[PDB]
């Protein structure tokens, strides 16, 4: 079920009357980038992995010595 | 007051024909026999999806 395209997924489930072939260009959302469509990759090695979006909260000192 | 057996409109033969010939059991049997001959409701899920309102989450 994850292999069907997003605008078509709402139509197969009877959300919209007009298919995304017949919708006007006004209801086409404007984008500034290309579209990709990854279905689902669970069990596949392309599964999603989560991580820290930000760096650790408290920094440590990078050591420099001093000749007295 | 609940009626005694003697103050009933049904005869003993008429009542006991319903008793030994299982009348209302056969009526409820015929109901689901009528249901054998009608259209099922199942949709085939990865090929046909159910209802969607836009409010759905």
């Amino acid at each position: 079920m994850s292999q069907v395209e997003p605008g078509w997924h709402f139509w197969l489930g009877y959300g919209v009357d007009t298919a995304p072939c017949n919708t006007p260009k006004e209801k086409l959302p404007i984008r500034a980038y290309p579209y990709k469509f990854q279905p689902n990759y669970t069990g596949t090695p392309g599964a999603f992995v989560t991580y820290n979006t930000l760096k650790p909260k408290i920094s440590a000192w990078e050591p420099v010595t001093k000749q007295r | 007051r609940p009626a005694t057996w003697e103050e009933s409109e049904e005869g003993a033969l008429s009542k006991a024909t319903k008793y030994f010939l299982l009348a209302e059991m056969f009526r409820g049997l015929y109901v689901v026999l009528e249901q054998f001959f009608r259209a099922p409701y199942t949709i085939y899920y990865p090929f046909e999806k159910g209802p969607v309102s836009p409010r759905f989450r």
